[PDB]
């Protein structure tokens, strides 16, 4: 007996929850598996957004339903743990759950639904564990070509997956990093990636260092310098104030020139002290004031303003320059050291679609990677840069973890009968629930087929032959296959086709689903209540 | 801004179209749609549709015609190939769905040379002489010249051709009755119109009970009895069974005491004598639509008379042909000539619902009903109106003759041809020739679609075996095997008058759109 | 309610007709639009204005949509236009053509993706074979260079001005290379100014070796004509200014109020001399100017023009040679303004100019643009920016092709060549796109106004 | 201003393909739940009141489709299988309509999957002929039998159909009477004959079979009161002419010149009624009934006489009456005659309830009887009449196909068992489409359980596994909460029922599938 919104138990809620599910489920259903589709939102206003990452679409879609929020804040959370599986990790979760309360739709008791579907997910994360396959003796640029080649499509860079593959890999063994004494670990996100209108993806071209979303402050100023003085400064350029409250009070006006003389010369005396050690490219997120530019300029230096801070510490990462708010010593006087530059053989702002961008090129310190985007329109160069941000994330999947997986869905092919086989030892009701988890995870390859528009049945049934025939006669090295395609509409071997997937993706992805099939499950009620 | 100029405010607001603009891409677009809302409809694989009217009444569907008269269309264009196709349902049968997508593929393929630039009437001027030359070699592709008049197994193996294209399911059992309901119609009125044919709806009890009558039926009550006699004599009066009352407003008078007690008497007394007369002449059973008397149907109980009641002026019709015996205006003379002759006629209960048989047997021939049964009255209205597409099949057939080899492979042959003449016309007009002829591979592309094959390589081996003069091979309905089949053998034949008149028809229903260049719409 | 409460869906094959039909609809606002035998097309901007233009990227940018992939293809029209300036006169109906002929592959329920495919062969193989039929070309060669920007401009209005066209656009695009990157130098076409006034006829307009201040002296006095001007560029304003740290004075004494009056007055001086001491003759800055300065500055005989566009003040100095400074103490002779041939102010009519030309070797310069009114000024100059656009394309590429549809039959039978070469599924969208490819010169012949069908298969064979 | 011209309508929606079509099987899903938890022997009721605020409550789930006014396009053609059943079987209309949403439902995830229709319809084509085959085969008839009476067939079947409406626990009363009423309908088998009488009030223990005609209606003129309402041998004679004062008789204007005419005028009219009423007592009947009203003076007059009389009655109890007391309806008083003049065993009217009924019964040779139906709710009568109905039209089925199958879902089990085994034997994707046949088969014992409440998963594999071998009739049994032999347990429906019943879903089914996209106008 609530104000301001009624209640729904039972049956109907249940059905509720499974139908919101069924609808987000649907919303993606076309835009996975290598002939996947991209989806486009109108926004309200015609700023459009072209994207078949289900993160990125949940993401921009309204929800208001509570199941279809928490679909979405897990593709959300897949995202910014892999960054492919949005593909497929909302249609897994939805699936389970519909089958779960198909079991629990007739009277199954839900609790024992969770305990069949826990024990579902430590089956098949072990059995894949049983079933890993080591990069380590494979060749790496190849392994990782084939699993960069095989995120891409299914994106609109598909087609020239093998240059983008190549540019990929490349950038990622550029960014190499040495972690907590003992970890190679890679930074995602640390490769630079720049939109440019303009040529194709064809000219789109790798850096072979780090690149500025900036400009030249003035334009006196001159534009390419072959020496790698370059020094890195938060503290921004003014002619100072006094910063807190200090009023300035005149008795004897004799002095008030000479007062706003260093008002300036205090400015003057710290750019000539940064110059002086020889730094001819100095960059600032802070302010630059035109008294600093003339300055330069008569310097002939290279100065830059308002630059993200994340870039400029990349910058001191890479060239190996300190990042120095401010300028000061142990002692208290105001002092630059040679030391704190960092280097790189050339700097230039270069012209890409009548925009001028600032380059650095090979820091000798520290090598870094950036990544220019060439495309037609804004939306398809962000949809790639997206793309790509994905591409970034699954190889350094791959390197942390020197582990594979046959992609093509190879995964639940196993998966459903393995799991099949198993249910009966339970002898319990849950290998009921283990049955449906099977036949329900056994919809990656019916997306699969359905996008590819054949008879996806058949495929399916060939799939579920071969592998239980990898469940026959345990002398399977001449017996244990995995493989699945779509262009040629037949099964393969994706292990000779090279269609790869990091294990993590698959391990994460079942768990999640998991996860979330058990809180919308134990669900039987929601009460509603009309705002304030 | 805010104010552009009119040099012509001629119109009191309403739509001016010109430019070859809306002929170039709004009429074809029209057209376009059309063919994309019933490129599903024809087809074996071709599955059913349903529509609700402007009135919310449910229509399950598979035919064209009927579909399209339930959308109520605005775009002129659309109404002219609609109303075509409309026209040539009440000129053939089936063919609705073959001239829309006649149409749709011409236009389509006509837009295409109309921007490559060939002149309009250039356009029109090529795909008349391909029509008629199309017509020319059409009869040389007839097969299989059907000529058996009244035996069941032939026309029950012909008919199977449109039952089982709009209907997949239940070929045999519709194929037997309609052929029985053919059969026992004989040339009475002349050459077995299709009106001779009378169909009734009784749901329950589904299809496979469905049976047929030699006779007509009727879901009406009784007043007296039930009874049949094996021989049944019928009477039939237009005139309503009772007293001929005067039209004139004659209000009967009396003057002395005993006019009333004589009156009423002499009423009683010769509503007897008349329903006696009736019934000396032997006649038990009586019909009529008209306003039956509480007095005579008494009489009649009282002399054993069986009675029909209400039936509409068509009914009487039917029932008259049925009998052969000459309605009455006159209630009087029961005259022994033409008086009626049924085998039998009864009263019985199907699906709750009572229902007045007239079971017969005539050698001299008679209109026969056919009994659908069934679960669902939308199953009923698709299932009868593909019984009568079939039966309107069977009269174009006995219009005059000659079978021709379904499932595309007809119109296989004509492309090869059309085309083959159409490189030694040379003329600008060969573009338009050879487009027209490429139109025709529509109608495999149709069947594939609905089918769920990869068309284009059906459609490149239906040309290579067709490039050996097996004139009979055609399309094939099969997942298994989606490559080919052999017609003549299948069966799957067709009508040459039909498809004749389809092509016309298309024909004409192009060369009138493209023709038509600017537009103008007063508001509705 | 489940999903968003009134966000509409749409899917599949309508989708993808609808696209299509907004693609071709795109492309057919426009097909009247290209060749030399082009139409012209002005416009209603929504706040008044006239605008008249053939290219076709400003054509689009004023349209506003409401179906998606027309936006998208207006974006496509501007970024091809940015890049290179005209082909927009072909780019969106090359485009839409494109796609028109693509879409019939659909109803063959051939997927998109292997058509795709198919499309980016055939992108690889046309620029092997455009690369294969180029002529390099001299890029010293003068009149050959007008032959090219004669050609590239032979679609809009200014045709029947070809000559001062190429003459203008050579001349403005050949000053302009900023040699300071070693033998890698740019030019960049934000320092060739353009500048609409009205009146004169086109015969009148002019490259002037210098630049265009439409501002005026300050004071009577400051001569309106000096044969060999010294430029002092002065970006920090030359008046007493706001003491930035909130100072504040406390006087007792009477003589201090007027002091520190006097003390103003007194660094205006010491800022004039600071100048004066350079032996300059003309002051430019983008901020006010004292007039009492301006007193100083007179008593010194020296030209000054205050409030000037930063933009501007660049130009000025990438015209004389000097190099702009703010701070008068630190004033350098090298940044004297050496270089300037003539200095003047004259009369275009109820306004004064200022012409800085003849400078020894100029590397800014604007162009005078006179000609009817506004509108077709901005038109010309327009067209002008295309031509010294494709002139720049030239000077970084010296390769030629053959146009007026010719490099596109050639891709279009070597494509054919390919595809008979190349049997598989993919061959017909090959093909298929080898067709499409053919339109361009079909709108050439429609704009002509000839047989279509027949010139084209003359062509073709 | 030129615009874009539309294809149809403004508004006229449509909606396409796979959508489309799940849409359909989810609003047919949706039918279903409303009547999910009808049916069982523990089953169960629905009330619905219209918006008019009449009250109406079913448990015969075709009665309840008729009054939840589908709109959806696809539930109208379920509701139309509800009717149909309705007219030709009676109860597992219920059951139809749960066999055809649960064939629908099993259909469903292949229907994901981008199966052509037709596979489907053509899978469901032949699987329901071999279930009907099935059915056929292991049908029972009993008169090869040697323990069966000609009615207990009969009796036990209406014991089983009645078992789940609202007068459940009197089923060992109302199957007597049911089977020994419809026992006298022969030969003419139809439902006209033997009215359903709703008195009110009373417990319906109390309901009243009748071997003879009853009036729920009369109407008071002046002496209906006074006459003597006890004849013990009488005879009936049967007038639809009406008795009354040229009321309205044919129509006519009258000239009298001599006064002593016009009063010899209105002494014959009135001449004619005593004739008429002359006629009617030198009969020698007692009872007359009219179907058009009575004169008070005619009344007064067999008052008098001691005649019993009555006007205004009904014209359908008046045929009840004649075909049961033999005589034949007259018009004319005076051809009259003791053949047209039906008799009874004894006549009566006594008071049901406040209301004033007539009885006349122990005719030994009549056909047609009636129900006196008591009961204190109003929609008692309502729901009774719907139970009795269904009684009486399905053992009528039951005496013309001496036909019997067990109940209790036993039927539905041996179904999916016997297609289930058939499966295997055709490899390919028919295979697929015959599993989920039986699996959507085999709900009505789940439905059952679950109204049952009982946990019917293990009932079904107990089902299944006993059912492999040990015997065709095991089924649920609803008190002993378990698998038994409901055949000797004498839970018996006629075949054609469960016949009947599998062969509209299945084309249901066929015509649902069959079905892309929709298009509506405004």
């Amino acid at each position: 007996l609530s104000v301001f919104g009624d209640r729904s138990t039972g049956e109907t809620i249940r059905s509720q929850n499974v139908m919101a599910a069924a609808s987000i489920a649907n919303i993606v259903k076309s835009s996975l598996g290598p002939v996947g589709l991209d989806k486009m939102l109108v926004d309200d206003i015609g700023d459009v957004t072209i994207t078949n990452d289900g993160a990125t679409i949940l993401k921009l879609l309204e929800v208001e339903h509570p199941a279809a929020k928490v679909l979405c804040e897990l593709a959300d959370l897949q995202d910014k743990e892999v960054g492919d599986g949005t593909t497929s990790v909302v249609i897994i979760a939805a699936e389970l759950l519909k089958n779960a309360d198909e079991l629990v739709k007739q009277k199954i008791h839900p609790t024992s639904v969770i305990s069949g579907y826990r024990l579902a997910c430590k089956e098949a994360v072990r059995y894949i564990n049983e079933n890993l396959i080591v990069n380590t003796d494979e060749l790496g640029r190849d392994c990782l070509i084939n699993a960069a080649k095989t995120s891409m499509s299914s994106k609109i860079i598909g087609i020239n997956g093998d240059f983008f593959a190549n540019m990929v890999v490349d950038a990622v063994l550029a960014i190499k990093y040495t972690d907590i004494r003992g970890q190679p670990r890679y930074p995602v996100n640390s490769v630079n990636i720049l939109k440019a209108h303009g040529r194709s993806q064809m000219e789109s071209m790798l850096i072979s260092g780090y690149a500025l979303n900036c400009v030249v402050g003035s334009q006196g100023m001159p534009k390419r310098i072959v020496n790698a003085k370059i020094a890195c400064l938060d503290f921004s350029l003014q002619k100072t104030k006094m910063k807190l409250g200090v009023q300035v009070v005149i008795t004897d006006p004799e002095k008030l020139d000479q007062i706003r003389q260093r008002e300036s010369d205090i400015t003057k005396e710290r750019i000539q002290k940064i110059l002086a050690t020889g730094a001819n490219v100095i960059l600032t997120t802070g302010g630059i004031d035109d008294m600093c530019l003339k300055y330069f300029v008569e310097a002939g230096a290279m100065a830059v303003r308002r630059v993200l801070k994340r870039d400029l510490k990349r910058i001191a990462k890479a060239s190996g320059a300190t990042i120095l708010s401010t300028l000061a010593n142990l002692e208290g006087e105001e002092t630059f050291e040679a030391a704190m530059l960092g280097q790189a053989e050339e700097v230039v702002q270069e012209r890409i679609c009548d925009d001028e961008l600032i380059l650095i090129k090979n820091t000798k310190a520290r090598t870094s990677a950036s990544i220019i985007l060439r495309g037609a329109n804004d939306f398809m160069c962000d949809e790639m840069e997206r793309s790509l941000h994905d591409a970034l994330c699954v190889v350094k999947r791959v390197l942390e973890s020197k582990s594979v997986v046959p992609g093509g869905g190879a995964v639940e092919a196993a998966l459903s009968i393995y799991l099949e086989n198993y249910a009966t030892s339970m002898g319990s009701r849950e290998q009921l629930a283990i049955a449906e988890f099977a036949r329900s995870l056994l919809v990656i390859p019916n997306t699969l087929a359905v996008n590819a528009a054949q008879d996806s049945t058949d495929l399916v049934a060939k799939l579920r032959a071969f592998h239980n025939e990898a469940q026959v006669n345990p002398e399977r090295k001449n017996l244990k296959w995995i493989g699945l395609d779509l262009s040629n509409g037949k099964p393969r071997d994706n292990k000779q086709a090279g269609v790869f997937e990091p294990t993590i993706v698959k391990v994460k992805s079942l768990k999640f689903a998991t996860e979330a099939a058990i809180t919308i499950l134990r669900i039987d009620d929601l009460i509603k209540l009309h705002p304030e | 801004p805010k104010a552009p100029g009119f040099a012509q405010m001629l119109k009191e607001g309403a739509k001016h179209f010109s430019g070859l603009e809306e002929a170039v891409y709004r009429n074809i677009q029209a057209c376009k749609e059309l063919a994309q809302t019933t490129r599903t409809a024809y087809g074996p694989n071709g599955m059913n549709k349903m529509v609700i009217n402007h009135l919310e009444k449910l229509f399950v569907t598979n035919d064209a015609a009927t579909i399209l008269r339930e959308l109520e269309v605005q775009h002129p264009a659309a109404k002219m190939i609609v109303m075509a196709s409309h026209m040539q349902e009440q000129e053939v049968g089936d063919g609705t769905n073959f001239v829309l997508v006649f149409a749709g593929a011409l236009l389509e393929l006509a837009e295409e040379l109309l921007r490559i630039g060939l002149s309009v009437s250039e356009v029109i001027e090529g795909y008349e002489i391909a029509c008629r030359k199309a017509h020319e070699i059409l009869p040389n592709l007839v097969c299989c010249s059907a000529k058996n008049l009244r035996d069941i197994d032939e026309v029950s193996s012909l008919l199977r051709t449109s039952i089982m294209s709009k209907q997949y399911g239940n070929e045999v059992f519709l194929a037997k009755l309609i052929a029985q309901a053919c059969v026992s119609i004989f040339p009475d009125s002349g050459h077995f119109n299709v009106d001779n044919i009378r169909v009734c709806k009784i749901l329950g009890s589904g299809i496979s009970s469905s049976s047929v009558l030699h006779g007509m039926v009727f879901k009406k009550e009784t007043e007296g009895d039930v009874t049949s006699v094996k021989d049944a004599k019928i009477a039939v009066y237009s005139c309503p069974f009772d007293g001929m009352i005067t039209e004139t407003k004659g209000t009967v008078l009396i003057k002395t005491a005993e006019e009333l007690m004589n009156f009423s008497k002499g009423e009683e007394n010769l509503m007897d004598a008349q329903v006696k007369a009736i019934a000396d002449t032997g006649a038990n059973v009586v019909v009529t639509g008209g306003k039956v008397a509480d007095m005579a149907l008494h009489y009649a109980n009282k002399y054993n008379i069986m009675l029909v009641r209400l039936n509409s002026k068509w009914d009487l019709r039917r029932l008259c042909k049925t009998v052969g015996a000459t309605a009455l205006p006159r209630l009087t003379p029961p005259v022994l000539e033409e008086m009626g002759h049924c085998d039998s006629v009864y009263l019985s209960e199907v699906g709750d619902t009572q229902v007045v048989v007239f079971k017969h047997e005539k050698e001299d021939g008679a209109i026969s009903t056919i009994v659908l049964r069934g679960s669902t009255d939308n199953l009923m209205d698709d299932i009868e109106r593909a019984v009568d597409d079939g039966v309107n099949t069977f009269k174009v057939l006995t219009r005059d003759k000659r079978l021709v080899p379904g499932g595309g492979a007809t119109e296989i042959e004509l492309a090869k041809q059309i085309t083959s003449y159409g490189e030694t016309c040379p003329g600008l007009e060969q573009y338009a020739i050879k487009k027209f002829a490429e139109a025709f591979e529509a109608i495999p592309r149709a069947l594939a679609e609905n089918s769920g094959v990869k068309a284009n390589e059906v459609i490149s081996k239906l040309y290579a075996v067709h490039q050996e003069g097996n004139k009979n091979v055609g399309l094939d309905i099969e997942a298994e095997v989606p490559a080919v089949k052999d017609m003549l053998e299948a069966g799957i034949l067709d009508t040459y008058l039909g498809k004749y008149w389809a092509i016309k028809l298309a024909t004409n229903a192009a060369v009138t759109v493209l023709r038509v260049d600017q537009i103008i719409m007063a508001k509705p | 309610l489940v999903l968003s409460q009134n966000t509409k869906r749409e899917s599949g094959r309508k989708v993808q007709s609808g696209n299509i039909n907004a693609a071709k609809t795109i492309a057919d606002i426009i097909r009247t639009c290209l060749g030399p035998k082009s139409m012209m097309k002005m416009l209603l901007d929504p706040m008044g204005g006239i605008v008249m233009t053939n290219d076709g990227n400003a054509i689009l940018r004023e349209i506003q949509v409401q179906h998606p992939a027309a936006k998208s293809m207006i974006e496509i029209s501007r970024t091809q236009d940015e890049e290179v300036g005209d082909g927009t006169t072909s780019v969106i109906i090359l485009a839409g053509e494109m796609l028109s002929v693509a879409e019939h592959f659909l109803e063959q329920q051939m997927h998109p993706t292997v058509v795709i495919s198919a499309y980016r062969k055939a992108l690889d193989d046309m620029i092997s074979t455009l690369k294969k039929i180029s002529i390099p070309v001299d890029i010293s060669d003068s009149d050959m260079m007008l032959n090219i920007i004669n050609s590239s401009i032979t679609t809009k209005a200014i045709s029947r001005w070809s000559s001062l066209a190429c003459n203008i656009a050579l001349d403005a695009v050949k000053m302009v290379q900023f040699e300071e990157n070693g033998r890698k130098e740019i030019d960049i076409k934000k320092y060739a100014r353009v500048e609409k006034i009205p009146g004169g006829i086109i015969e009148d307009s002019c490259v002037l070796r210098g630049v265009m201040i439409n501002k005026d002296v300050t004071h009577p006095r400051m001569r309106r004509y000096i044969k060999n001007p010294r430029i002092v560029l002065l970006d920090s304003s030359l008046e007493y200014k706001k003491g930035e740290s909130q100072t504040d004075i406390e006087i007792t004494r009477e003589e201090d109020f007027t002091r520190i009056l006097q003390m103003e007055e007194e660094y205006i001086q010491q800022l004039c001399e600071d100048i004066i001491q350079l032996k300059p003759d003309v002051v430019i800055t983008e901020k006010g100017i004292s007039d009492l300065a301006q007193h100083y500055l007179m008593r010194a005989n020296i030209t000054a023009i205050r409030r000037v566009r930063k933009t501007d003040n660049n130009r000025i100095a990438r015209a004389c040679g000097a190099r702009i400074v703010s701070r008068p103490e630190e004033l350098r002779e090298d940044d004297v303004g050496t270089g300037a041939g003539l200095l003047e102010i004259k009369k275009i009519g109820d306004e004064y100019f200022t012409f800085i030309t003849d400078c020894k070797d100029p590397k800014a310069c604007t162009i005078l643009l006179r000609g009817a009114s506004k509108e077709i000024l901005s038109e010309v100059e327009r067209n002008l920016q295309d031509a010294m656009q494709v002139c720049r394309n030239v000077l970084l590429d010296p390769q030629l092709v053959p146009g007026g549809g010719a490099s596109e039959m050639a891709v279009a039978h070597a494509l054919t060549e390919k595809s008979k070469a190349m049997t598989g599924v993919e061959q017909w969208p090959y093909r298929a796109v080898a067709q499409a490819l053919e339109v361009i010169p079909r709108t050439l012949i429609q704009n002509c106004g000839a047989s279509t069908i027949r010139l084209l298969t003359s062509l073709r064979a | 201003m030129p615009t874009p011209v539309i294809l149809l309508k403004e508004g006229t929606d449509s909606s396409q393909g796979i959508p489309q079509l799940v849409s359909n099987i989810s609003a047919c899903q949706v039918i279903a739940e409303a009547v999910r938890t009808t049916l069982g022997p523990r089953g169960m009721d629905k009330l619905i009141v219209d918006g008019r605020g009449k009250a109406t409550i079913s448990n015969d789930g075709a009665t309840i489709l008729k009054l939840l006014d589908v709109v959806h396009p696809a539930a109208k053609t379920l509701v139309d299988i509800a009717k149909s059943q309705d007219a030709e079987v009676g109860d597992g209309t219920t059951s139809v309509t749960l066999l055809a949403a649960e064939f629908l439902k099993q259909v469903k995830p292949y229907v994901e999957e981008g199966l052509h229709p037709q596979i489907i319809i053509r899978a469901f084509r032949t699987a329901t002929q071999l279930a009907v085959n099935k059915i056929k085969e292991i049908a029972v008839t009993v008169k090869k039998a040697d323990k069966v009476e000609q009615r207990k067939l009969l009796e036990k079947c209406a014991m089983t159909a009645l078992s789940s409406k609202l007068i459940s626990q009197q089923k060992a009363f109302f199957a007597k009477m049911v089977v020994d009423a419809v026992m006298m309908l022969d030969d003419l088998l139809q439902l006209k004959m033997i009215g359903i009488k709703k008195v009110q009030g009373g417990a319906l223990e109390d309901s009243q079979l009748v071997a003879g005609v009853a009036f729920k209606k009369t109407f008071s003129y002046a002496g209906f009161e006074m006459q003597p309402k006890k004849y013990h041998n009488p005879k009936i004679a049967l007038l639809n002419v009406e008795l009354e004062l040229k009321a309205e008789k044919d129509n006519a204007e009258i000239r009298v010149h001599t006064v002593e005419d016009y009063q010899a005028i209105v002494d014959a009219e009135w001449n004619i009624l005593y004739d008429k009423l002359e006629k009617i007592h030198h009969s020698g009947a007692k009872v007359v009934l009219s179907k058009l009203p009575i004169g008070d003076v005619a009344t007064q007059y067999f008052a008098d006489r001691d005649m019993f009389c009555a006007g205004r009655v009904p014209e359908e109890d008046l045929k009840r009456t004649m075909m049961a007391c033999g005589g034949s309806i007259q018009t004319s008083v005076n051809a009259l005659s003791a053949d047209v003049l039906g008799r009874c065993q004894v006549f009566e009217e006594t008071q049901i309830g406040g209301e004033r009924y007539n009885f006349f019964t122990g005719c030994p040779k009549a056909k047609t009887c009636t129900f006196i139906l008591r009961g204190g709710a109003e929609q008692f009568m309502e729901e009774t009449e719907r139970s009795l109905h269904d009684a009486i039209m399905i053992v009528r089925r039951a005496i013309k196909n001496d036909s019997v199958v067990a109940g209790g879902g036993a039927i539905e089990m041996e179904l999916s068992k016997y297609l289930r085994d058939y499966s295997r034997t055709i490899p390919g994707k028919q295979q697929l489409l015959i599993g989920a046949y039986a699996k959507a088969l085999e709900i009505i014992p789940r439905q059952l359980c679950d109204n049952a409440g009982f946990d019917a998963t293990n009932i079904l594999n107990k089902l299944r596994a006993r059912h492999a071998q040990g015997g065709t009739w095991y089924g649920v049994d609803i008190n002993n909460e378990d698998i038994a032999d409901n055949f000797e347990a004498f839970v018996w429906e006629p075949a054609m029922v469960r016949i009947n019943a599998l062969t509209a879903a299945s084309e249901a089914a066929c015509l649902i599938v069959s079905v892309d996209e929709t298009i509506k106008n405004p």
